């Protein structure tokens, strides 16, 4: 298992979110599983695939290359560490559904041609 | 550097992870004195002071109707249809103010006048639509419409309310000295 | 732009009312920020929390009272944002009390800009000078043909828009006010649809009110700060 | 030191100008560079759902994604959830009649991303009778939206937990934003004496609705623009 | 501090004179505060419509637009040169993946530049093969990112925020309230 | 989160006629028991009996509607009328809107055939 | 029975003089029984009328 989000303790500035405990480790196993789903169930070939798996790996190797959770959010770029944690629980699920959702497919519906003409 | 799902203003802020709250034993005030404010309710006597020195400055009330409020030349308030200095009136039925008038408060009807001029022979607005916005006044290319800044004429049934031509003419007639006032004040701001 | 450039003697009147708004407030200020009844009512009653904010639509100081630092003044600078210094106030807690310490704090804010616009108004025209657009002045109007044309097809026809749509949203007082207008070339728009802050967060209104006292659900109506004229339109 | 010697503001110099210079500049000139980005942004999209993105459109600063009906629940996930987007504030949801197309409504998603300081539309169509899926198990803001949507056009919400009239009165027939609904509705009420309540009754004005829409130009008024298009998404011209 | 206390007598309020001025001062919570009450000699007069400057007021402009010698219309009429929607379907993007771009083309001239538009506007080729046959190059530099990575959400104006403490906040340190600049 | 309120049925679509046939006929019976708590809410001068016929005139209109889709829009407005009716959202002057016979006679002369319309210029 | 305590006490002050030191005492125990009670309704608050963390299965 996996501590997403502590939802008590010491608030951090957002409400609702508060300190998390270890983070660190928590974002290195959501990226493994993010990566593993993607390995596993995404076509090699899918543009999503190919982009989700280079964000993970970067921000991976941003995490485990720095220690100090301020230095690890200024390299991200994305909030405070709860809220990276948080992102990586997310895209992890999103990956998941898209498994099942196979969106690398052919469009199903195609849309009619009155469908999108507009007055110009 | 470069980033990922991120940027460099999507980052947080310097200290945006805001201090541990302290606890009661880093309390910089003794117990006896915390219990003091408590049981004196020292800030309510604060608040009860600021009340009591209101008591003692100037009201801010006026005597309605012996004064009257700030009004400005360009209030807009009832309407009057004005005329020329020679007595003509100003309306030529070019019915830009019954085209432009949000509320379509305003029903006009002209024809050629017997000595030829283009003239209204019927011009009535609604004073239970107008919104009183103006733009009547704006439009109208030879001012003939005003609005005067007038607010006291209520009525006690809504019959009086539907002004025809001749109740605007009079209103026009019976204000043209006030609008002469707010007409020199505004005018170069039209 | 606007309808009609500002009368002679108007900005040493705000400068003057400028220079006591600030003890105005701070009377205010003795009455409601310390009074412990104050913090009865409004202390941790309406918590909302920061994701719940994003989720359920809500924006300005319901947003920011929650700890969230979004400003479409600072975010989107329109008009002369971009041009006048100010802060903006964020919350952590995201209850009443929080709330009303925000809107106390943009009170000083706002003075702060107002006075800062006091002292840089510039000189120039006040509406854009198209007479395609905006109508003519009236001694233009009555001295020229072109714009004695253009006034009269302004207020007659009205200009055309050309085809498009857009969202447009500003930092209205109470939150995010945004309109969807669909334009399809001509002088009258084809839809107008207005995003009202106050009609999220009465939406909203169930989900933060669970659970409290009825004076409370007072107290939470008070923080969202309804009109009803932005709530049904 | 005292409000009675208080210096006079008004007898102090004011500035003057001679001549305002204020430079000829076409205002869609600074959305160029960020055009060039959601175009960018936008192919990446594309790419990434071809099962569902129908296409796109740009206009200086606004993306919008056209999706049928069916793709409305994953494309939205998508956005709110993926990183690079995180459209987390749902912003409106609304419909607008097109009488000409087939299907007559089109339903319009506004998102906010206050991670990115980012906004996204999202468009999908309907019909009178063919819903489209409720997204308020994804966003709990859209409830009263969809509710207002239905209430306004007709649109049925498929999931929607609590769908019912939000603004008309109770007992309403018609959806007053059709453009085939009359500006003044077909009923009005008033207070009736001898069964002393409120009555409903067929319309009657006594001034009848003018529609000075006849007036309309006779000469097209504005042209075709220009296109802001960036070069990298225009397709080459051999030779 | 700007934006700090200011002394009572540089507010246009009236206030009190005489042996009540010390009186007031003694008894006031804080004696800087004014009244409330604007000066009458000095707030809003001369009345709006007696004002001087209306004798000479003209209405403004600015130049280049006032000129009347070298501003033909057409070269400052803003809203006919108005953008137009780009409308971009899944055939025009596939178009962009084989053929290239205009500011970077990947076409042939002649016959078979124009028979490949032609193919990929009928439907020859769908955008799920349009994306397998691209490349390395083609994806990395024309989907995502030089460096492989996804196009962030962009923002036309970005923000840094940056947090005021200590004396130049609004509220001290106790309270639940921050000031972002 | 905004929970639904009493008798709120979430939208669904039958795919078939039959499981909706099965929907109408609940809905019906719903009416039906709901009758009394009717006529007790809004005060009405007529009879239970009166009010299970009116339901019973409604839900017959549409007794020969085919394709399923607007049977699915008519079955949901018609819940959206019962969770109405019986939440007492609507007050007395809408809800006697369905209740149009019921009020006396309006007057002497409503026309049936050609003569009598001709003569109040609506032949 | 509060009330009934409060007014169990106006016979003691209307007679503290002629009890002295005695009924002093006495009315001492009696306020002190009676406390003891209040100390139990407070230590029982009996007039008074989602923070669970998220975990992922990975
Ligand atoms: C240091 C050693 C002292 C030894 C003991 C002292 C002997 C007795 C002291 C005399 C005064 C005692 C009575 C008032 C005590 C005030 C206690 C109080 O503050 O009540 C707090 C109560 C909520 O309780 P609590 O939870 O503890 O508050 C913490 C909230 N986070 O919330 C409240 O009830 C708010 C307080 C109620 C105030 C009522 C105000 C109504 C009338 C105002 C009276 C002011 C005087 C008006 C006269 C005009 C002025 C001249
Ligand atoms: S004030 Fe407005 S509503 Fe009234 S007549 Fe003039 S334009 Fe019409
Ligand atoms: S706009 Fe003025 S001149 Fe023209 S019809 Fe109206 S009142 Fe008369």
């Amino acid at each position: 298992s996996v501590l997403v989000q502590m939802r008590e303790g010491t608030p951090i500035g957002l409400t609702g979110i508060y300190q998390h405990p270890n983070p660190r480790p928590a974002l290195i196993a959501l990226y493994e599983a993010t990566l593993k789903e993607l390995q596993d169930k995404h076509p090699k070939d899918s543009v999503y695939r190919q982009s989700i798996e280079n964000l993970t790996a970067h921000r991976k190797q941003i995490v485990e290359d720095n220690e100090v959770s301020e230095v690890i959010e200024n390299k991200i770029g994305a909030g405070l560490i709860e809220e990276v944690v948080i992102q990586a629980h997310e895209e992890l699920e999103l990956a998941k559904k898209m498994s099942e959702w196979k969106p690398w497919e052919e469009l199903e519906e195609k849309p009619l041609e009155d469908q999108w003409v507009y007055f110009n | 550097n470069i980033y990922a799902g991120g940027s460099a203003a999507a980052a947080p802020p310097a200290g945006f992870r805001i201090h541990r709250p302290a606890t009661w034993e880093e309390s910089e005030e003794g117990a006896l004195s915390k219990a003091t404010k408590y049981f004196l309710l020292a800030e309510m006597f604060r608040g009860l002071y600021v009340v009591l020195e209101q008591f003692f400055r100037a009201p801010y009330t006026i005597y309605y109707p012996f004064e009257k409020g700030p009004v400005s030349p360009r209030f807009r308030g009832e309407h009057a249809l004005r005329r020329y200095p020679s007595g003509e009136e100003r309306c030529i039925a070019c019915k830009l103010c019954e085209a432009i008038c949000p509320a379509l408060a305003i029903t006009i009807d002209a024809e050629e006048r017997i000595d030829g001029s283009r003239r209204t022979t019927k011009y009535d607005i609604d004073m239970t639509k107008c919104i009183y916005c103006g733009y009547c006044q704006e439009s109208c290319p030879v001012d003939a419409i005003v609005e005067t800044p007038n607010v006291e004429y209520a009525t006690e049934t809504r019959e009086e309310l539907l002004y025809n031509k001749e109740k605007l003419l009079a209103n026009g007639d019976k204000w043209e000295l006030e609008l002469q006032y707010a007409l020199d004040a505004d005018a170069p701001y039209r | 732009g606007v309808s009609q450039d500002l009368p002679a003697g108007l900005l040493d009147d705000i400068y003057m009312w400028a220079t006591q708004f600030g003890d105005r407030l701070d009377e205010i200020e003795e009455l409601l920020t310390d009074n412990r009844i104050w913090k009865l009512r409004t202390v941790n009653i309406g918590t909302v929390t920061a994701q719940d904010a994003l989720n359920l639509g809500l924006s300005g100081p319901m947003l920011r009272g929650s700890g969230i630092p979004f400003d479409i003044r600072k975010n989107a600078p329109y008009d002369a944002y971009d041009k006048v210094d100010f802060d903006v106030p964020v919350g952590m807690n995201g209850d009443c009390y929080d709330r009303y310490l925000i809107r106390m704090a943009e009170f000083r804010q706002s003075l702060r800009i107002i006075e800062q616009c006091c002292n840089d108004m510039p000189a120039g025209a006040v509406k854009v000078e198209d007479f395609k657009i905006n109508s003519p002045p009236r001694n233009l109007m009555k001295e020229d043909m072109e714009a004695l044309i253009h006034h009269f097809l302004l207020y007659t026809k009205g200009y055309s828009v050309p085809p498009g749509e857009t969202y447009t949203a500003i930092e209205a007082p109470k939150g995010e006010m945004g309109v969807y207008v669909v334009s399809d070339g001509s002088e009258r728009p084809y839809k107008c649809k207005i995003r009202a802050p106050g009609f999220a967060h009465l939406g909203a209104f169930d989900h933060i009110a669970r659970g409290h006292f009825l004076p409370d659900a007072v107290a939470i109506i008070g923080t969202m700060d309804l009109v009803f004229g932005e709530v049904d339109r | 030191p005292s409000w009675e010697n208080i210096k006079d503001i008004r007898l102090d110099p004011k500035v003057h100008v001679d001549e305002v210079y204020e430079p000829i500049v076409n205002p869609a000139d600074r959305y160029l560079q960020h055009v060039s980005d959601l175009h960018q942004y936008a192919k990446y999209i594309m790419a990434a759902l071809p099962k569902y993105i129908q296409g796109f459109s740009v206009w200086k600063d606004e993306l919008t994604l056209h999706v049928a009906p069916s793709a409305v629940i994953p494309v939205t996930t998508f956005l709110r959830d993926n990183t690079s987007t995180q459209y987390k504030s749902i912003i409106d949801i609304t419909a607008v009649d097109y009488p000409s197309r087939e299907n007559r409504f089109e339903v319009v998603y506004n998102f906010l991303s206050v991670r990115h300081n980012s906004r996204i539309r999202l468009k999908t169509y309907a019909t009178e009778v063919t819903p489209v899926p409720s997204i308020t198990c994804l966003y709990e803001g859209a409830n009263w939206f969809e509710r207002e949507a239905y209430d306004m056009y007709g649109v049925f919400f498929e999931g929607h937990p609590d769908l019912r009239r939000i603004m008309t009165d109770y007992g309403f027939e018609g959806h007053p934003l059709r453009k085939d609904f009359p500006l003044t509705g077909y009923t009005e009420v008033r207070w009736d004496e001898e069964k002393r309540r409120v009555v409903y009754e067929p319309l009657e004005l006594t001034q009848a609705f003018r529609n000075f829409s006849a007036g309309s130009t006779a000469w097209e008024p504005v042209g075709p623009g220009r296109d802001d298009r960036p070069d990298s998404f225009k397709l080459p011209t051999p030779k | 501090l700007p934006g700090g206390p200011v002394p009572v007598f540089k507010k246009y309020t009236v206030g009190s004179k005489g042996i009540w001025e010390k009186l007031r001062v003694l008894l006031a919570i804080a004696p800087n505060r004014s009244t409330g009450n604007p000066i009458v000699p000095l707030y809003r007069v001369p009345t709006p419509g007696s004002r001087p400057e209306a004798n000479v007021y003209q209405d403004p402009s600015s130049y280049p637009t006032n000129d009347i010698a070298e501003n033909p219309y057409w070269k400052r009429d803003h809203r006919r040169a108005y953008p137009q929607t780009a409308f971009f379907d899944q055939k025009t993007v596939t178009g962009l993946l084989e053929l290239g771009s205009e500011a970077t083309p990947r076409i042939a001239d002649g016959e078979a530049g124009t028979k490949a538009l032609a193919n990929i506007a009928n439907g020859g080729v769908s955008f799920t093969q349009a994306l397998g046959k691209s490349s390395k190059d083609v994806i990395y530099g024309e989907v995502l990112t030089v460096n492989g990575l996804p196009p962030v959400a962009p923002t036309l104006a970005p923000k840094q925020w940056k947090i005021i403490e200590g004396e130049a906040a609004i509220y001290p340190k106790g309270y639940p309230c921050r000031t972002f600049h | 989160a905004i929970i639904a309120t009493a008798f709120a049925e979430t939208v669904k679509f039958s795919g078939s006629k039959q499981e909706l046939q099965k929907r109408t006929l609940a809905l019906y019976r719903q009416f039906l028991r709901g009758a009394p708590t009717f006529a007790d809410l809004y005060e009405v001068q007529f009879s239970i009996p009166t009010i299970r016929t009116k339901i019973r005139q409604e839900f017959e209109r549409h007794r020969f509607v085919d394709d399923l889709s607007i049977q699915n829009v008519l079955y949901a407005k018609g819940h959206m009328e019962y969770q109405e009716c019986i939440n007492f959202w609507k007050q007395q002057a809408q809800f006697l809107k369905y209740f149009p016979e019921e009020d006396d006679i309006q007057g002497r002369h409503q026309p049936s055939n050609f003569v009598d319309k001709f003569l109040k210029n609506r032949a | 029975p509060f009330d009934l305590e409060i007014s169990t006490l106006l016979p003691y002050v209307m007679s503290i003089y002629l009890v002295s030191n005695y009924g002093f005492t006495i009315v001492l125990l009696f306020l002190l029984i009676l406390i003891i009670g209040f100390v139990y309704e407070i230590n029982t608050n009996a007039l008074k009328i989602n923070t669970d963390s998220l975990i992922y299965k990975l």
